[PDB]
């Protein structure tokens, strides 16, 4: 009952892997990186990375390990899923043919089961004699590696330490031994545990339970010849073989915690670590047994989500909040103080915070700007079709909206920066950013006990204005103490002629949970300039604003509230609605408004004009956390919900039912594999079988598009859909229902009303014979009207066109 | 909304005696039946006017409630048993025909008229 | 205000009930979303919440044989939450376990009396009467919806090693901040996410109603959100139509935000008849009993009645004099209490039987008769 089309328009950039090895020649160093549902192998050669192989999954890659059994003669590559699809994959290619054999797969869910708060854990046994997977607390999932475990099973082995943090395989082990830091109410402690496979059980590890750091986190296991394990916290790194305990405590490592390290030499010489401010430091081991551990800070790279060491002092440093990097290491510090030389750098956009699209350059071209990354790593990044041309604006601050003006030739943009408390009696900012090197900027006037602390950090919001041209940033205003801005508006309102920015904000408080008070600020920017139009005092967060035909709606907490602009300049209350739930998320289509709360709570109201107020028109509560939403047409409303999936509600507007009138029937469900946080209407090809064109931005930097598409075109699409299924061979062999269904941990039902437009475009690029296959045995005429392979080559032609 | 007064208890001109029957229903009898969890509404004569009942006096042509027969015990109105187990009687009687078949009331005061005649079986021999 | 030396454990005993019934240990739950023929018994008319001590008084032959067989079977009935009480409609209920029952004999009729406990919310499929004028309900099981942490899909990998966690409002910022980071990759701060987090509604929730009651929440409040948010809402005193729709919400997290908002919003209790006579406020309640400061308490003759007790209370007429047979509070007397504008029955006056107890005097009122009220 809905007919949608989704596609990806930009693939994810964001890297949650990386790992390195032998996997497509025993000759060969291979980098393996993932990025959510794609897999890219590279070749290290002296001059960098050299690119052999890029394929994409039915899954989003939790785990990904290399490992070489007996007898393999180069490595193999096991992948888990978030649906806990699991699988070890080998590298093929016969002169310019490669494909991705699978060696073995498999689904590890257990019918029962709570999903650890650490997530999936993954290792394998040094001796490859059995993978271990940490998915439910309280148990230990085994799987042996035998020759003759092609299907994967697993058997669970019952864990006392049922808040487990990290676990790894320990090495020079006659059993497979595992060692884990856990916490019971006495502290946290390291304990080992051997893994006998002809008892399925647990036997006495190597050495006893020690008490280590409160925040220890991190476990390093050491091969061999030193053995043991390293346990990393916030303070402390310590090291523990058996009668072997050394403790250290760096002073440099306790501005912030470790998240991330990576081997250096294969003997467990020196070892890299990084921070959650992007430090980057050297962990070296001295020398038959330990003698010390030492700690240097090598330098400052991008705020690393994973690191890996190539060869040559060259190292890979894959990010999810800012771009990923190949950086060169030097034994003699620069000028600075930094052994870090940075090599090159590769784009990543992720996370998408917000977006709109502009026609800049040339007219019915569109473009699309962007707010990703976060702290230093935040940047805008400007999106136009050429295979996608993308230009950086570091920001060096984290941004959170933006809207464009037409009039003044510029953006505006909400942003954040991070600042310590003063030793005297104030804050200090980390780093300049833009909000501090603008060529002008201001702070607003005005309308807390228990000041500050000692070094906590505060959040300071700003409102840039950028020129579209140049993006310098124009201007930096500056929000109250205490402030949060939360919505940005560019419109004109009333018969006010001048083009507005309106901010939305919150007074947020240490000692409020729920914010009472915040504003409405109308700014008007001329002549190089920002000052303060109008401040409306309201009684709660505003969370959103719209423009809506000439007035403000603004979403006060629990309330809406439409504002009329008087003629003193001035922002004056027209109607109120007072609703059950919180007004996260605004929408308008002419005279109709979305509302929409956290937890998947829908309502659809409609002004009134002769009357003056506003009248529900219908509602939906299924509890389920969301991110976005957005109205695709006057009865159709697409949203983004939790475990990364889509849904689109729809109404009836005659109906029969006063009851069924005002119910919001869920007419599709999509299992997406990103987690969106922007809906925006707007195209990036020059201006059909589709209706409407809705962008969205994700957290992994994956852009998609989504259209409205015909009951004959949708089943024509539904049946391609299945024939491509039958036809084309998936890595890891996962099925395209599983990854495509609305999948929860409560509920997983097939996707319907929605076409995946990666599978139907993939079409192309099978051979002739499969083409054939697929349109082998195939309603708008009224009647049956035959297809060719042809005209389904000028139909996906047609429908790839549309991004 | 005529609510009569209550019955006699007290009359100066009546002789009283304690016959073994009388200081039995008063003693055992009345003593068990008042403190049962169902005697509530049998202790005082039926308020007419706060229960809205206008026809039941029109009914009831013989209102008897166990406050009644308790003050009638304690002042010695009775001459012999055969008069108090008569307003006992009187007291159910009037319940079963003012109100209708598997009422709450008409359960209650079954319950009572079931107890207050295994009661009644060991009525003592007068001395 | 005053202190208190009553020991509260008698209360939800219901000693008033007679000797120690027989009690059963064993305990049945059925599937979720399964459906079940579940018999409903004539004279209930109470919206049952689960976890919820229910104590009934059967007479009638019927009701006695539909509790027999019961106690035969699986002990449970099904307690119907009624829109429409008087056309007997209802659409949502929750299903009560019998866990004592107690048949007196040397009585004037078969009388049983039951101590059951609200198990599992349901939706009325169908509702059946049967020939012998005893009715029967098809009934499907609601099931719990517990939704995974905000955070879950939003979470980084690399910060996985830090979920886990070892001057409270210090403690707790540091929670917000450590738990919610990952919120600087949405479109929404941090603060926005604890106000849908299970443990900081907890805790608000804790301090509401520890301005109720003096026991610690170290052992008698629950950790589970679904079980401390039954808890909460069986001691809320709140109107019939706000209770249907705090059982209509299945999430825990709903339902403790929905709770939350009463406790902030509704601070006044007026009568229900007058709806302008104001009875008594929120800074008066205290809880005389384990369950809470409300809780559920049935009377010589049939009725239940769900009484709230308050130190003081205002606006309030007392007929009769004090009475201590089948008192619901060991040691006290109770008083009818009625609204001085519109007569209705609100509650009634305790008064200590011994000059040593305290406190010397509270009031009780019954959840029926009471409205909540904003300024
Ligand atoms: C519609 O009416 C007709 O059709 C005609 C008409 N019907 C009836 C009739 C009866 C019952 C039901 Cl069901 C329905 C109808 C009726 C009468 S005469 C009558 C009556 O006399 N009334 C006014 C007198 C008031 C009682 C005097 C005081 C006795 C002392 N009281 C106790 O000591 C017992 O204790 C009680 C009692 C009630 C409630 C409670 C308690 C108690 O303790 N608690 C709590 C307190 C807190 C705690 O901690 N614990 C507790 O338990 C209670 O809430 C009546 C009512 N009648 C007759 C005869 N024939 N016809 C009819
Ligand atoms: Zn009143």
């Amino acid at each position: 009952m809905s007919y949608n089309y989704v596609v990806t328009a930009q693939k994810p950039t964001a890297v949650n892997g990386c790992v390195t090895g032998h996997f497509t020649s025993a000759e060969d160093l291979n980098l393996l990186i993932a990025k959510n549902t794609r897999l890219e192998i590279y070749v290290v050669t002296a001059e960098g990375l050299r690119p052999v192989k890029e394929v994409g999954m039915y899954g989003k890659i939790a785990v990904m390990e290399l490992f070489r059994p007996k007898g393999e003669s180069k490595d193999l590559l096991f992948i888990l899923t978030a649906k806990y699809n699991a699988c070890i994959l080998e590298y093929k290619q016969s002169g310019e043919s490669i494909d991705i054999i699978t060696r073995a797969h498999g689904n590890v869910q257990d019918r029962i089961g709570r999903p650890s708060e650490t997530g999936i854990i993954g290792i394998i046994d040094p001796e490859c004699r059995m993978i271990g997977l940490r998915l439910y607390d309280g148990l230990f999932k085994v799987i042996p590696l035998d020759r003759d475990n092609k299907e994967l099973k697993a058997f669970n082995i019952r864990l006392e330490e049922l808040h487990v943090i990290d676990v790894k395989f320990l090495y020079g082990c006659q059993a497979p031994t595992i060692c884990f830091v856990y916490q019971d109410p006495q502290g946290r402690h390291v304990k080992t545990y051997e893994v006998s496979l002809r008892e399925k059980e647990f036997n006495k590890g190597p050495w006893k339970q020690e008490n280590v750091e409160a925040e220890a986190s991190m476990v390093i296991a050491v091969p061999e010849p030193f053995g043991g394990a390293i346990i990393i916290g916030q303070e402390s790194i310590t090291y523990h073989n058996g009668d072997k305990y050394l403790a250290i405590a760096p002073p440099i490592i306790k501005q912030s915690t470790i998240v991330c390290h990576n081997r250096v030499d294969p003997n467990g010489s020196r070892y890299l670590l990084g921070d959650m401010e992007g430090r980057l430091f050297m962990l070296l081991l001295e020398k038959v047994t330990l003698k010390d551990l030492r700690v240097e800070l090598l330098g400052e790279t991008s705020i690393a989500e994973c690191l890996t060491y190539l060869d040559n002092g060259v190292v890979f440093v894959g990010s999810r909040l800012g771009d990923s990097q190949l950086v060169k290491l030097n034994v003699d510090s620069n000028e600075q103080g930094s052994y870090v030389v940075a090599m090159e750098t590769f784009t990543n956009l992720g996370p998408i915070v917000d977006m709109c699209v502009v026609d800049l350059e040339r007219q019915g071209q569109g473009q699309l700007v962007t707010c990703s990354g976060a702290f230093k790593e935040g940047s805008l990044r400007i999106i136009r079709n050429g295979k996608l041309h993308i230009r950086t604006v570091p920001l060096y601050e984290s941004p959170r909206k933006i809207c464009y003006q037409e009039v003044s030739q510029c953006f505006g943009v909400l942003s954040s920066r991070i600042e310590v408390q003063d030793t005297s009696g104030g804050t200090t900012a980390l780093r300049p950013s833009a909000s501090t090197q603008a060529l002008s900027s201001s702070v607003s006037s005005s309308k807390a006990p228990h000041e500050t602390s000692f070094g906590e950090e505060v959040e300071v919001h700003n409102l840039l204005i950028i020129d579209q041209h140049t993006f310098e940033v124009l201007h930096a205003h500056q929000f109250l103490q205490n402030e949060y801005a939360l919505s940005l508006v560019s419109c004109k309102l009333g018969k006010d002629p001048n083009t507005y920015f309106i901010v939305g904000t919150a007074m947020v408080y240490p000692e409020e949970a729920e914010p009472k008070q915040g504003r409405i600020v109308v700014f008007q920017y001329s002549d190089g300039k920002l000052q303060t139009v109008a401040e409306k005092e309201v009684k709660g967060a505003v969370y959103s604003m719209v423009e809506f035909n000439g007035k403000l709606l603004a979403s006060i907490n629990s309330t809406v509230r439409l504002y009329e602009w008087t003629t003193e300049k001035e922002l004056r209350t027209e109607c109120n609605h007072y609703n059950n739930i919180m007004a996260l998320y605004l929408k308008t289509k002419g005279d109709f408004i979305l509302v929409g709360d956290l937890m998947r709570s829908v309502l659809l109201l409609a002004y009134k004009p002769m009357e003056g107020n506003f009248e529900e028109i219908a509602r939906d509560f299924n509890p389920n956390w969301m991110s976005a939403v957005e109205i695709l047409d006057d009865d159709n409303f697409l949203g983004a919900e939790n475990a990364f999936n889509l849904f689109v509600c729809q109404k009836d507007s005659a109906a029969t039912t006063d009851e069924e009138r005002q119910h919001l029937q869920e007419v599709g469900l999509f299992h997406l594999g990103e987690f969106v946080n922007v809906f925006c209407h707007g195209s990036l090809v020059m201006q059909t079988p589709t209706q409407g064109s809705v962008l969205f931005g994700t957290v992994n930097g994956m852009i998609g598009l989504v259209t409205s598409l015909s009951e004959s075109w949708y089943n024509l699409l539904l049946d391609m859909q299945n024939r491509l299924n039958k036809v084309i061979k998936s890595v890891g062999k996962i099925e395209h229902s599983f990854w495509r269904s609305f999948h929860t941990e409560r509920k997983t039902e097939p996707a319907t009303g929605f076409i995946d437009g990666d599978l139907i475009e993939s079409f192309l690029d099978i051979s002739r014979p499969k083409m054939q296959e697929v349109v082998a045995n195939l309603d708008g005429s009224g009647m049956k009207r035959e297809a060719t392979a042809d005209d389904l080559i000028k139909v996906v032609e047609e429908l790839t066109r549309i991004h | 909304s005529m609510n009569p007064p209550p019955p006699e208890t007290s009359n100066p001109n009546k002789p009283k005696r304690q016959t073994n029957q009388l200081q039995y229903l008063l003693r055992v009898v009345l003593k068990t039946l008042w403190k049962h969890q169902f005697a509530w509404p049998f202790q005082q004569p039926v308020d007419a006017v706060k229960l809205n009942l206008p026809d039941y006096y029109k009914i009831i042509k013989t209102p008897m409630d166990m406050g009644t027969i308790k003050k009638r015990l304690e002042n010695n109105y009775y001459w012999n048993a055969q008069e108090c187990i008569q307003d006992f009687n009187t007291m159910f009687t009037n319940c079963y025909i003012y109100n209708k078949p598997g009422d709450d009331i008409v359960l209650m005061a079954e319950a009572l008229e079931k107890l207050f005649l295994q009661k009644i079986n060991e009525l003592p021999t007068e001395e | 205000p005053n202190i208190i030396n009553f020991d509260t454990s008698l209360p939800t005993s219901h000693t008033y009930l007679g000797a120690d019934m027989e009690e059963f240990h064993g305990r049945t739950l059925h599937d979720d979303d399964s459906c079940q023929v579940i018999p409903v018994l004539p004279q209930v008319m109470m919206i049952l919440i689960p976890g919820q001590t229910l104590p009934l008084q059967l007479f009638h032959p019927q009701e006695v044989s539909m509790v027999r067989n019961l106690i035969q079977k699986d002990r449970t009935f099904a307690v119907l939450a009624y829109s429409n009480v008087q056309e007997r409609e209802a659409q949502f209920g929750t299903t009560a376990e019998i866990y004592a029952y107690r048949e007196e004999q040397d009585f004037g009729i078969e009388i049983v009396k039951v101590k059951a406990i609200g198990r599992q919310r349901f939706k009325v499929l169908e509702l059946r009467t049967q020939s012998d004028g005893i009715q029967q309900a098809k009934v499907q099981i609601l099931p719990e919806c517990v939704l995974p942490s905000t955070m879950s899909a939003v979470q980084l990998e690399s910060l996985n090693k830090c979920q886990i966690f070892p001057c409270s409002y210090k403690w707790w910022q540091k929670y917000q901040k450590r738990k919610f980071h990952c919120a600087n990759l949405t479109s929404w701060p941090r603060w926005l996410y604890s106000l849908y987090d299970a443990e900081t509604l907890m805790d608000r929730i804790k301090k509401q109603l520890r301005e109720w009651d003096e026991n610690l929440k170290d052992d008698s409040l629950p950790s589970n959100p679904i079980d401390f948010s039954y808890r909460v809402a069986a001691c809320l005193p709140i109107d019939d139509v706000l209770r249907i729709q705090l059982l209509k919400i299945g999430s825990a997290i709903q339902r403790l935000r929905c709770e939350l908002d009463i406790m902030n919003k509704c601070t006044s209790l007026c009568c229900k008849q007058c709806q302008e006579t104001e009875i008594t406020t929120k800074n008066e309640i205290f809880s005389l009993s384990l369950c809470g400061p409300m809780a559920a308490y049935v009377n010589p003759h049939g009725y239940v009645h769900e009484t709230l007790t308050v130190y003081k209370a205002c606006n309030l007429n007392l007929i009769g004099r004090p009475s201590t047979e089948h008192s619901w509070f060991p040691g006290y007397a109770w008083t009818v209490a009625q609204c001085k504008i519109c007569a209705s029955h609100i509650g009634w006056k305790f008064t200590a039987t011994k000059k040593d107890m305290s406190p010397q005097k509270f009031w009780g009122l019954t959840r029926s008769a009471l409205l909540p009220t904003i300024p």
